[PDB]
RNA sequence: ACGGUCGAACUUGACUAUCUAGAGGAAGUAAAAGUCGAGGUUUCCGUAGGUGAACCUGCGGAAGGAUCAUUAACGG
RNA sequence: CAAGACGGACCAGAGCGAAAGCAUUUGCCAAGAAUGUUUUCAUUAAUCAAGAACGAAAGUCGGAGGUUCGAAGACGAUACCGUCGUAGUUCCGACCAUAAACGAUGCCGACCGGCGAUGCGGCGGCGUUAUUCCCAUGACCCGCCGGGCAGCUUCCGG
RNA sequence: AAAGUUGCUGCAGUUAAAAAGCUCGUAGUUGGAUCU
RNA sequence: CGGGGAAUCAGGGUUCGAUUCCGGAGAGGGAGCCUGAGAAACGGCUACCACAUCCAAGGAAGGCAGCAGGCGCGCAAAUUA
């Protein structure tokens, strides 16, 4: 059955992203997706996108750039340090200029870099370069 | 993904966007709850009843209209069965294989689709005693199965 | 697959375990059924006593003639047949001398030309093989 | 008994040699089970043997 | 509660595997004294029990207050 | 000195386990050239039988074995 | 005339079943997938240690029947072949639980090219047929949707 | 240590060693969306 | 014997820790005591078991897993200063 919503939006992301798309449609939506998608957006890797509301769990369009090489998700959600951190970092990040590894925090869903800006660890999520 | 079997569909129902009732419908949520409750007294299950509202009273969904769906609905009344109707219909099912069976001595298959009901009797049987709507004591059994029909 | 959960440590571990024993180097090591076997009985060494001088021949794509030593070790009565490499040094083992003996090289796997071999002569009358080929001490008798 | 049977064989004439058959077959499983565990043993005492002639008593001098 | 007096909960905690940076659940078994104040205290709800001096062989906790089940009314 | 208690140990049986001296039994190799008179090539799997093995045969299964030609209708 | 056997051709890039497997007619029994659904419940689910059910053929215990075929076996020729033929092959009730039991290829879920064939269900439509059938329905024709069995093609990637 | 030949990071299971004959099934593992 | 720890070490690990620091245990094997604040003490005592010393044959005495040293065992380890 259909596990870890979040999963199969960056492997819907990233494939379509491979096949050179200039926009996906993934369902479910939820707020870690949204939060994830952020995260990206902000960072100049998914453009803009739309929520379509049904009155079950949404579905999102994503308007791709190409500029994504690889988007994806760590399940299990480990727990992160902040000590810890740099070993995540040299395991998952092509190198020391670009990428992200993404935690869910406290302070909210944010990337490894404004995690050790707000002194917080948390739980892995995702890295996208 | 079917539990018991190796098919898959996608049969079901699309329910429409608009929440709103419509219209053309004059009937009121009272009318619809007095409707509901002489379509129970004469011995019908909650989909029976929702399938003979929507098909000839234009009633399209009932939840949507009175605000509550039928079970509720018959449970505030008190004309809730003690059993409801999922566990009900598996049961006589399996009733009706078991009395096949004890008929048809040599029936391998219905032997196999016996065991496969009566599985789906017990996982459906532990949620409801999860949820506290049979007792914590309750029990399907092989012989005192029709004494429950 | 494999189990990724959070909660799935003691799969894993059980799994890992398990798996271990078919390396048959860990089992090898671990289940100490050859340790018993083993004559040196996990030792680098062993001192024996000289029961014979055998011609072992080697194998089928070198024909020649080599030549050993049985050999019966003190400390625990088994026999074993260890390698003494020439003539210049067979001539220096007598019956019934009191020889220091090694492993041949590959852990407690054959010599590459001659078979049923593990071992080698390393001392003969409690001086080596050597300083007796190359003229530098003399063994007593 | 290589006996072809008759069109009209009767009971308690049938019964018997059906008997018979099963019985042979029984002991002649018997024995060949009997036949197996001794080659098997003579295999094991063999191999154990040969394996102790290629340990020692192998050479010239 | 089979026992006079005496009452034995379970303890369920989440160790941690450090090689394979996982958990395991496990539990642990306790003996604890069950006051007769605490009346109406069945199989399934929470007590919070604290530490005296040995009270038998097994018995060291000591049952201080009881709350029922998560859907027990 | 009676009694109690802790209790090393001793003796007798059964269960074992080890070390030892062992008649006898069944054996491999070195020496005895003394004695008498094969065959399969399609390949397998599961069973059962044939003198034990091999191999053959019975029943069921597999290809992990080298697909040419005729053929839409054309009678209503 | 009787006895038991077995259901050819139709019979397929077909269908059904959890697999092993399933083909003469009719009647009875209870299951079942897919489809359709503006029904009902509301997370009741996925996977398997333990455990349970079925499981080709051969084989073993007991009853019945032995048509054909036929291990072993008896003859004749040259392991091959022929004639005869026991157990078995057949039915009933218990054991056995093994196959090249195959896609030599876990199960559930998501994404990722195209085509048109086919089985079933649903939908839409000119039209032809039940001797220009006087509206519907079955048989065809075109197109779509869903789950299937199964092909061809592709520098998707591996 | 080489050994990503014990693999959590991080291996494999058509043809090379390898997926249970099939299904059900407790324990264990995992579990849709939703509340400033 | 456990731990502090040691070797290796991209990251993760794998192997070792009899051994000078801390804690435990034992003084040939068990067992029971006396004294003392503190021992079930062994460079204290009393038995039994296994060893072993001296003897006028009646008796007496013993415990190096302390420091040296010896024998034995072994592939394997120092001076009776």
């Amino acid at each position: 059955v259909r596990m870890n919503v979040l999963a199969d939006a960056l492997k819907s992301i990233n494939n379509a992203e491979k096949r050179g798309k200039r926009q996906v449609l993934i369902r479910p939506c939820s707020k870690v997706i949204v939060r994830f998608l952020t995260v990206m957006m902000k960072h100049g890797y998914i453009g803009e996108f739309e929520i379509i509301d049904d009155h079950r769990a949404g579905k999102i369009v994503v308007n791709l750039t190409g500029r994504l090489n690889k988007c994806g998700v760590i399940s299990p959600r480990f727990d992160v340090q902040l000590k810890d951190l740099e070993k995540w970092q040299n395991n998952l990040l092509p190198s020391r200029q670009f990428g992200f590894i993404v935690l869910t925090t406290s302070a909210g869903i944010m990337d490894h870099e404004e995690a050790r800006r707000k002194h917080t660890g948390g739980k892995i999520l995702g890295f996208f370069f | 993904g079917r539990m018991h079997a190796p098919g898959k569909g996608l049969s079901q129902s699309a329910l429409p966007y608009r929440r709103s009732v419509p219209t053309w419908l004059k009937l009121t949520s009272d009318d619809v709850k007095e409707q509901i409750y002489k379509l129970a007294k004469k011995g019908l299950t909650p989909s029976q009843i929702g399938v003979i509202l929507r098909d000839s009273h234009g009633v399209a969904q009932v939840r949507f209209v009175t605000g509550n769906k039928i079970l509720r609905i018959l449970k505030s009344k008190g004309l809730a069965p003690d059993l409801p109707e999922d566990l009900y219909h598996l049961i006589k099912k399996a009733v009706a294989v078991r009395k096949h069976l004890e008929r048809n001595r040599k029936d391998k298959d219905a032997k196999f689709r016996l065991i496969l009901i009566e599985s789906r009797i017990h996982r459906l049987a532990r949620y409801y005693k999860t949820k506290r709507v049979l007792p914590p004591n309750w029990k399907y059994e092989s012989s005192t199965a029709s004494a429950l029909v | 697959g494999k189990c990724r959960g959070l909660r799935t440590a003691r799969k894993l571990r059980s799994h890992r375990r398990d798996q271990k024993w078919h390396d048959k180097q860990y089992k090898k090591a671990h289940l100490g059924t050859a340790l018993k076997a083993n004559p040196f009985g996990g030792a680098s060494h062993a001192k024996g006593i000289v029961l014979e001088k055998v011609g072992v021949e080697a194998k089928q794509p070198n024909s020649a003639i080599r030549k050993c030593v049985r050999v019966q070790l003190i400390k625990n009565g088994k026999k074993i047949t260890a390698f003494v490499p020439n003539d210049g040094c067979l001539n220096f083992i007598e019956e019934n001398d009191e020889v220091l003996v090694a492993g041949f090289g590959r852990k407690g796997h054959a010599v590459g030309d001659i078979p049923g071999v593990r071992f080698k002569v390393v001392k003969v009358a409690n001086v080596s093989l050597l300083a007796l080929y190359k003229g530098k001490k003399e063994r007593p008798r | 008994s290589t006996q072809p049977r008759s069109k009209n064989e009767s009971k308690e004439d049938k019964r018997a040699r059906k008997q018979a058959i099963k019985e042979e077959r029984k002991e002649r499983r018997v024995e060949k089970k009997a036949n197996k565990l001794a080659f098997k043993l003579e295999k094991r005492r063999q191999e154990k043997e040969l394996l102790n002639l290629k340990k020692n008593v192998e050479g010239l001098k | 509660m089979k026992m006079q007096r005496t009452i034995v909960i379970r303890r369920d905690y989440l160790h941690y595997i450090r090689k394979y940076n996982r958990f395991e659940k496990r539990h642990k078994n306790m003996s604890v004294h069950l006051s007769p104040c605490f009346r109406d205290v069945q199989i399934g709800d929470i007590v919070t029990v604290g530490e005296c001096r040995p009270l038998s062989k097994t018995v060291r906790f000591n049952v201080l207050k009881v709350t029922k089940a998560a859907g027990t009314k």
